[PDB]
RNA sequence: GUUUAUUAAAAACACAGCACUGUGCAAACACGAAAGUGGACGUAUACGGUGUGACGCCUGCCCGGUGCCGGGAGGUUAAU
């Protein structure tokens, strides 16, 4: 494919590229989330002045825009106090949902889609380490301290 | 009434929770008008065999005296529970003390 | 019906000849497939019915000229 | 109980009925009945698909609740009903705000029994709860394939489902044939053995017990005709041929389980 | 009980019972180019097909050929 990228591709992405990638890969992933615009004799051209130039680095500001929506909560903790079961076996496993709102209501307000989990639903009650995808290479430490009620 | 002597294992992790659960079997026990005769926890020491591994489990002795209504429903709570695993109820003769 | 909604792609009448010549009449049937395409004149999702070939036409052109085409053409989009 | 009749007339002497004493002896709650119009195993084109079924006695379909959708509420049984289009009974239940529903009447159940629902249920038997506060290795039924599809598994007379396994996420079931497979934690399950298990102790007696049911008359293969069957033909009761369905499918041995998509659920085949 | 309406009412068909086989639900199978239905608003004490035909005594041998199932070591093997 004669695809221009755009977006920082941790794997053959450089900000200019004209790597040979398949078609399902540039129509399924990189042309509907905006990563990469297919470039056909006028693309080209519209990457080579208005685009290169000037909003390339407009991308890399609202990275470090991501990256102070990330220093947004200089706590980096949430204290879940919800009701729980009798020495332990909590009563409802928190997904993506509450945790969401509960950095949105207080500290970043980063979608739900961003939020990753790496120990499941987070059924033990105790101290998690969860982090949020707000960039693609620096990634978040937040502690959550479920606490049993 | 009948003295029931009660022998019961708990897992490390949930043997930091021991308490409340003597706290709560206690209550149990005041539920059942029984008076409770030995609160000596035995502790976390080394067990003898593989069981349900991550060895050295917590033994727990009760030695209460209570009716049966009240200890076919702790026998349940026993028995339905991840936590308490191998507990048992022993005979009454005369329910004993210190030095065990 | 399986009628493609770019190329206009329809099932045909052949022969199924086999070692022997024995015509047997049977139906060439097109590549549909339908996919769901992000239009960025429009912003959103367009699920089509379409063939293959179709599929690497519209990846050769532009999705709005595609669309200007089922315009022209009175398709629904 | 199961009480064997007495040979009174030519037709009464293999009729074994199975009685329950227990059964209310009455109508049915009205506002959970509605219509079921027979088919006799006709599609919308008319023509006949699954044979051999038609005729006998009307029935309303009674609407059974399956997905136990009330959390933390506790259940008062309040009577038994017998459900025409099953193999066990079902329970009328008064919940405790005055919703009177019907679920499927476990074995351990009285008049009088009180039950409920949710995470916060007991191991008591009659209780629907997901499969994560089960502890593994106990007896459970009206198993979900789906979080909230309602319940596919374990729901005729006797038919139970043990837990085996635990792997996460996944439970491993043993099912009643003798199939391993793997089904979501996330999945509800009512606890014990579902009732009425000496409903398979009926042997029907008679022809009667047989057409007043839906069960029409099967014709062999061998008293067909080479036009209507594969089998059949010769001058006196041959049969020289292989055992075939009438469609030219060969039967007594054959795998036809084939999609391709829940294969990755199942550990153990039948054996 | 049913059957060749209009030469055959029977030992024929069928029957509850018994056995084999398949199927973990969007099930098998069937109608339908397909959608969609029956099965079933049932789900392994259920459904479909096959063989036999209450009940008592029972059902002995053989996998050579054919049919079915499993295993892929090896030979052969089209389409690309």
């Amino acid at each position: 494919m004669q695809v221009i990228l755009l977006d920082k591709v941790a794997n053959l992405g450089s900000l200019g590229d004209q790597v040979n990638v398949k078609a399902g890969y540039a129509r399924n992933f990189l042309v509907p989330q905006g990563k990469a615009v297919p470039a056909t004799k006028k693309n080209i051209e519209f990457f080579e002045a208005r685009r290169a130039e000037l909003e390339a680095k407009l991308a890399e500001v609202l990275a470090a825009a991501n990256a102070r929506a990330e220093k947004i909560n200089a706590l980096e903790t949430v204290t879940i106090a919800s009701k729980a079961g009798d020495e332990g076996k909590l009563f409802g496993s928190i997904g993506t949902r509450d945790i969401a709102d509960a950095v949105t209501a207080a500290g970043v307000e980063v979608a739900k889609s961003e939020v990753r989990l790496p120990n499941g639903v987070l059924r033990t009650t105790g101290e998690h380490e969860v982090s949020f995808q707000v960039h693609s290479e620096v990634f978040a430490k937040v502690i959550v301290n479920v606490v049993a009620e | 009434m009948r003295h029931y002597e009660i022998v019961f294992m708990v897992h490390p992790d949930q043997s930091e929770q021991v308490p409340g659960m003597i706290e709560r079997y206690t209550a149990a026990i005041t539920g059942a008008e029984g008076k409770i005769h030995r609160l000596e926890d035995w502790g976390r020491r080394q067990l003898a065999y593989p069981i349900n591994k991550l060895h050295k489990a917590h033994y727990v002795l009760m030695n209460v005296e209570a009716p049966q209504e009240v200890i076919d429903e702790l026998e349940t709570t026993f028995r339905f529970n991840d936590a308490v695993i191998r507990s048992m109820v022993m005979r009454t003769k005369h329910a004993v003390t210190e030095a065990s | 019906s399986r009628v493609c909604q770019v190329t206009g792609k329809r099932p045909v009448t052949g022969n199924n000849r086999s070692h022997a010549l024995n015509a047997t009449k049977r139906r060439f049937l097109p590549n549909l497939h339908s996919h769901r395409f992000w239009v960025e004149s429009e912003k959103r999702f367009v699920t089509l019915r379409v063939s293959a070939k179709g599929m690497r036409v519209i990846d050769k052109k532009g999705i709005d000229t595609v669309l200007a085409e089922l315009r022209a053409r009175g398709e629904k989009y | 109980a199961v009480v064997k009749c007495k040979p009174t007339s030519p037709g009464r002497r293999h009729v074994v009925k199975v009685v329950n004493p227990e059964l209310h002896k009455g109508k049915p709650f009205a506002p959970l009945l509605e219509k079921n119009s027979k088919s006799g195993g006709r599609n919308n084109n008319g023509r006949i698909t699954t044979r051999h079924i038609g005729g006998g006695h009307k029935q309303a379909y009674r609407i059974v609740d399956f997905k136990r959708n009330k959390d933390g509420i506790p259940a008062v049984v309040e009577r038994l009903e017998y459900d025409p289009n099953r193999s066990a009974n079902i329970a009328l239940v008064l919940y405790k705000d005055g919703e009177r529903r019907y679920i499927l009447a476990p074995k351990g159940l009285k008049a009088g029994d009180q039950i409920q629902s949710g995470v916060d249920a007991a191991i008591k038997p009659g209780n629907t709860l997901p499969m994560r506060n089960i502890p593994v290795g106990s007896t459970v039924h009206n198993v979900e394939m789906k979080p909230g599809k309602g319940g596919q598994l374990a729901r005729s007379a006797g038919t139970y489902v043990q837990i085996v396994a635990r792997d996460g996420a996944y439970v491993t079931l043993r099912l009643r044939s003798g199939e391993m497979r793997k089904v979501e934690a996330d999945c509800r399950a009512t606890l014990g053995e579902v009732g009425n298990a000496e409903h398979m102790l009926r042997v029907l007696g008679k022809a009667g017990a047989a057409r007043w049911r839906g069960v029409r008359p099967t014709v062999r293969g061998t008293a067909m005709n080479p036009v209507d069957h594969p089998h059949g033909g010769g001058e006196g009761r041959n049969f020289g041929k292989h055992p075939v369905t009438p469609w030219g499918v060969q039967t007594k041995g054959k795998k036809t389980r084939s999609n391709k998509r829940t294969d990755k659920f199942i550990v153990r085949r039948r054996s």
